[PDB]
């Protein structure tokens, strides 16, 4: 087992660990956009970025965390000023061309994403707070469209966390999902209409936004709306 | 200027020209989003001449072949946008004084629309 | 004279670009004739893989792909003998602005191409190799692909070459428009099938590539250099350059000046040399130079920098680097602002669409940034902005391309920041001097 | 079915590639059919996808990742102008207004006459010889100067190959030289 320092606290870890694994078996914490449980993990969202010294010699960039395995006597810094910045602005590069429709949005206050941007974004540089920088045209697009007679995408709102036609790949094997044109004209979308796999309804709760979105329930309720009930289904022996 | 204003008079035109299109062809148009600025305007002042600002010529399945949008009130460098979803297509129309609706130098008119749609719609329409 | 060829030295002697735009150039004959296979057969039977990967290491060859890396301590990397199908790749997609030195060795001297992979495919026991190049490079990728037919005729490809008990055959895969192919990694994804994205670069493409298997990745350039290195050796090629930067190098050269285009020299000749004994001198006045790709930041037309070695150190160590060899002079005709603004509305087009950083934030917020700025739009706060997001990016993005985009920005505000205020503070646009003739 | 026809072409361009990569197969078929219709229907797409042997999506995401490929119906000439940087220290821009403007036409039109269709483009790799312009996917047409580009209209308009039409000046090499 390896003996890796997160920010304070130290903690032992199997060799195999990413270094985020490795912040949250800690106790800290840090943005999570595209890297999902049991898909593969991948840095594109950039979020996970942490500060990484292999001594007292710190790494010259920040690393991804979800894609780095711990060395052994390795430190994480995911609180300094450096790292902070860095995550604000990582929640600024993604609103960039985001839709605007938070209140009107199935994704009610399940969303990752609103949850995520009040958890790190809008930096405390030390008059007036600014909001939002950028101020143009945002992307508009395809929007509120159905897949299928259960799915219904919203183009808009997807941020490009590769999750579903990653998931498509991996788990079923079913490729009825992927992206189109390339840099920032890129969208999801099929060819295979149906949306033919027996698991595609899984997307659904995968997808951080509300682009991806059950419509079997549209507009029934908000998400804290909701009188949860864990339970087991019994239509089948599994 | 009062080019900005003039800009949305010819949005709503283009948008005319959409509906015609679309149940001429016998294709569906559809409505993709209304401002955001109207929806939270509070007690504010509105006056553009319409609320929608991401409109479609989407074809049998639903799938858009041709797509327009025009810049918020509040925003900056504004232009109206016609774009052809998957065949990678972007087109900046603009508003030039005593010219009217071109797009870099060309005027963009309802002849020359007409004819970027039904080509799109003929390729682009998957059933 | 007495130590070290550094330009126009009467002992340099031409090698890749010998016989460039000579007529016929390009027959499996002429290239027999005036040379021929001759060092591949050579080596094929005398030197070991082993051996052969010693002399390019001695020699000090660096990846002419503009990462330059030791191509020799590259080759290394490869497994020994593992019973496994290797690949080689040939890297002929050559898409950076300002940089075009590769096309015209697939023109009109493709079996010198041919020659360097069959000695670098042997190195590292690759019996496949493959050749990228652009879909753009139609009369490259014709001339490459005719002659990959007639080396099968006379058997200089096939089962089993010399004698020796080597097989090589070669395979071209054109491209179809996308700057991001070049990118090592990405390159294997598009060929294979897949959208063209990088992959997880921490797994080398040495420990999994092409298919999974062990693949070795190099420059057009590279390649060919391959050849003059193992018939007269690794001293004749040390023979030139600098302490770091051995070699000969084909810088190529636009813009505005008397006679643009590729220029073979060995590598540490002046930019003054470059731009004045060969180019013919400027056509109008020049501000600042690009000196090796556009991915490389500007730096001024200055004295001081046109006595610079253009060099895998000197360039570093001006604040820069050495790209591809590409230079581009810009006129003070045009304003560095709106020569970024193009640059970086270039960037935004062949961003992938992987990243946040790249796609949202440069095909979005910093081409646009430009755009207002430079249409006489921008406050003085739009020229800060842009400034602090630079930082934002260049770190941390998900291959390099990112990299590329901001690099120049900042070096083009650390040098001429006074175009961009003034722009800015007098509501200007950027001028639009007549180019075209 | 647009490969019924020529099961020779997959013979040959399914060799060059392992039993366990026949998506390599992909780009190259998409250049054929553009080559030979002018751009890629929908039909084509869902073909090449049973060849390859994997899905539809698959094919058409990989399909609109690149440039060259065009979706709707281009003009007989397909005129794609270079855009960047040494190209506009050469005039690409006042070439593209120029060219826009005589034809009437942006991006995703085709003239009436069904023959000249235009696109911007990127560095093409031949700078020293700006500004540049490549046809369809033929061997470029460099150093476009006012002069010479009303040559290549007029030679198209009239019906000559483009491998075959006198344009006015020299144009260099692997080196260029300027008066
Ligand atoms: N010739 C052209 O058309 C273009 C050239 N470029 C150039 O690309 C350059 C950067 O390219 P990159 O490949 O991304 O740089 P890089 O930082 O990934 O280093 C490149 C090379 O080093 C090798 N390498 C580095 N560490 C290694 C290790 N631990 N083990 C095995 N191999 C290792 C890589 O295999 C690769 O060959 C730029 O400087 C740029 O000028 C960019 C665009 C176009
Ligand atoms: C974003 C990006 C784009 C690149 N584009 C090219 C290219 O177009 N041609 C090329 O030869 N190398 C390109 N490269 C560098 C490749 O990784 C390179 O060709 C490969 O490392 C060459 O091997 P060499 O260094 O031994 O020559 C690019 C690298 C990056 C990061
Ligand atoms: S996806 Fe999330 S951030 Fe976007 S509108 Fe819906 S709830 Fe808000
Ligand atoms: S639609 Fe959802 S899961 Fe798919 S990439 Fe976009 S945000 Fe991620
Ligand atoms: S930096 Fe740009 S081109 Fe590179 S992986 Fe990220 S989005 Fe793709
Ligand atoms: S979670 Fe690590 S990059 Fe997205
Ligand atoms: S910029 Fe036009 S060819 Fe390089
Ligand atoms: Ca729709
Ligand atoms: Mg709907
Ligand atoms: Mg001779
Ligand atoms: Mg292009």
């Amino acid at each position: 087992m390896v003996r890796v320092k997160v920010n304070d606290r130290i903690v032992e870890v199997p060799p195999g660990t990413s270094v985020m694994d490795a912040v949250f078996h800690a106790g800290y914490d840090v943005p999570l956009f595209c890297s999902e449980k049991h898909l593969s993990p991948i840095g594109a969202c950039r979020m996970c970025l942490v500060r990484i010294g292999l001594p007292i010699q710190w790494q010259p960039k920040l690393a991804a965390s979800c894609v780095t395995a711990v060395a052994d006597g390795m430190v994480v810094d995911t609180l300094s000023d450096v790292v902070r910045e860095a995550q604000a602005g990582m929640v600024e590069f993604t609103l960039l061309n985001h839709p605007l429709d938070c209140p009107t949005c199935d994704k009610g206050g399940a969303c990752e994403l609103q949850d995520r941007t009040v958890e790190y974004g809008l930096y405390e540089k030390y008059e007036l707070p600014v909001y939002t920088r950028f101020e143009f045209t945002r992307r508009h697009v395809d929007k509120h469209h159905p897949l299928s007679p259960f799915v219904i995408l919203d183009r808009e709102r997807c941020i490009h966390c590769k999750r579903c036609v990653r998931y498509f790949e991996e788990v079923p094997g079913d490729e009825v999902l992927d992206f189109i044109e390339r840099g920032v004209h890129t969208f999801i979308g099929t060819m295979d209409f149906g949306l033919p796999s027996g698991f595609s309804g899984n997307i659904t709760d995968i997808c951080p936004v509300g682009a991806l979105l059950d419509l079997t329930a549209r507009f029934r309720a908000r998400n804290w709306e909701m009188e949860e009930t864990p339970t087991t289904c019994a239509l089948c022996p599994v | 200027a009062s080019s900005e204003r003039e800009l949305y008079e010819a949005w709503v035109e283009l948008l005319s020209w959409m509906r015609e299109y679309a149940q001429a062809k016998g294709v569906r148009f559809e409505k993709e989003a209304d401002f955001p600025d109207f929806i939270y305007r509070m007690e504010r002042p509105y006056d553009l001449p319409t609320t929608i600002m991401t409109a479609s010529l989407s074809d049998g399945l639903g799938e858009p072949f041709l797509l327009a949008d025009v810049s918020p009130r509040h925003a900056k460098l504004k232009r109206i946008g016609l774009r052809l979803p998957r065949a990678h297509i972007h087109l900046h129309a603009h508003y030039e004084p005593g010219k009217g609706l071109v797009t870099g130098k060309i005027p963009l008119t309802k002849e020359r629309f007409f004819a970027l749609a039904d080509r799109a719609r003929e390729a682009l329409a998957f059933a | 004279t007495g130590p070290i060829l550094s330009g126009l030295d009467p002992r340099f002697e031409r090698t890749l670009y010998a016989h460039v735009g000579k007529e016929g150039s390009w027959t499996l004959d002429y290239y027999l004739r005036h040379g021929g296979y001759e060092t591949a057969k050579r080596v094929l039977k005398e030197k070991t893989p082993d051996e052969v990967i010693e002399e390019v290491k001695r020699s000090g060859l660096r990846g002419r792909g503009g990462a330059g890396f030791p191509t020799g301590l590259k080759w290394s990397f490869m497994p020994k003998d593992d019973g496994k199908q290797h690949y080689l790749i040939c890297n002929a997609d050559e898409s950076e602005p300002g940089s075009f030195k590769d096309r015209y060795i697939l023109e009109d001297v493709p079996h010198l191409l041919i020659e360097g992979m069959i000695l670098a495919g042997y190195a590292i026991r690759a019996t496949v190799g493959y050749i990228y190049v652009r879909g753009e490079y139609r009369r490259a990728a014709d001339r490459l692909e005719q002659a990959i037919k007639e080396a099968r005729a006379r058997g200089y490809l096939g089962k089993n070459l010399f004698g020796t008990d080597f097989s090589f055959d070669l395979h071209v895969h054109r491209g179809a428009g996308a700057y991001i192919c070049g990118e090592e990694t990405a390159l294997m994804n598009s060929l294979e099938g897949l959208r063209a994205n990088p992959r997880l670069k921490p797994p080398f493409p040495a420990q999994s590539g092409l298919w999974g298997k062990p693949t070795t990745i190099n420059n057009v350039e590279t390649l060919a250099s391959v050849v003059p290195i193992m018939e007269r050796g690794a001293d004749w090629f040390a023979q030139m350059g600098t302490e770091q930067s051995k070699g000969m190098k084909l810088y190529q050269i636009s813009g505005p000046v008397k006679r643009p285009g590729v220029y073979e020299l060995p590598m540490g000749t002046t930019f003054r040399e470059l731009i004045y004994e060969w180019a013919g001198g400027p056509l109008e006045p020049i501000q600042a130079i690009i000196p090796g790709g556009s991915s490389t930041p500007p730096l001024p037309f200055t004295e001081e920098v046109l006595d610079t070695p253009m060099s895998y150190e000197h360039l570093q160590a001006k604040g820069s680097m050495l790209g591809t060899g590409g230079v581009i002079l810009i006129p003070e005709r045009v304003s560095m602002v709106d020569a970024m603004w193009n640059l970086t509305r270039f960037y935004a087009h062949e961003s992938c669409g992987k990243c946040t950083p790249c796609r949202e934030g440069v095909a979005g917020f910093m081409v646009n940034l430009f755009a207002k700025i430079g249409t006489g739009q921008g406050e003085e706060k739009d020229v800060e902005n842009l400034e602090a997001l630079l930082p934002l990016i260049e770190g941390r993005s998900f291959c390099p391309l990112a990299d590329a985009a901001v690099w120049p920005v900042k070096g083009s505000l650390r040098h001429f920041k006074d175009q961009y205020l003034a722009l800015a503070r007098e509501k200007r646009p950027v001028p639009r001097p007549s180019l075209w003739r | 079915g647009f490969f019924d026809d020529k099961q020779d072409f997959l013979e040959e361009t399914f060799a060059k590639y392992p039993p366990e990569g026949r998506r390599a197969a992909i780009m190259p078929l998409l250049r054929r059919v553009q080559q030979e219709e002018g751009w890629i229907r929908p039909e084509r797409i869902e073909e090449i996808a049973r060849l390859v042997g994997t899905t539809p999506t698959e094919v058409m995401g990989v399909a609109s990742f690149y440039s060259y490929y065009q979706f709707v119906p281009t003009g007989k000439y397909h005129l794609q102008v270079c855009a960047t940087l040494s190209c506009k220290l050469a005039g690409a821009e006042e070439l593209w207004d120029y060219l826009t403007e005589t034809l009437g036409i942006g991006p995703g039109e085709v003239t009436p006459d069904g023959l000249f269709s235009v696109q911007k483009v990127e560095c093409l790799g031949s700078c020293h010889t700006a500004p540049v312009i490549q046809v369809n996917d033929e061997p470029y047409v460099e150093c476009v100067t006012r002069a010479r580009l009303e040559a290549l209209l007029a030679g198209l308009r009239a019906g000559k190959r483009l491998e075959e039409i006198e344009l006015p000046g020299k144009c260099g090499h692997h080196v260029h030289e300027v008066e």
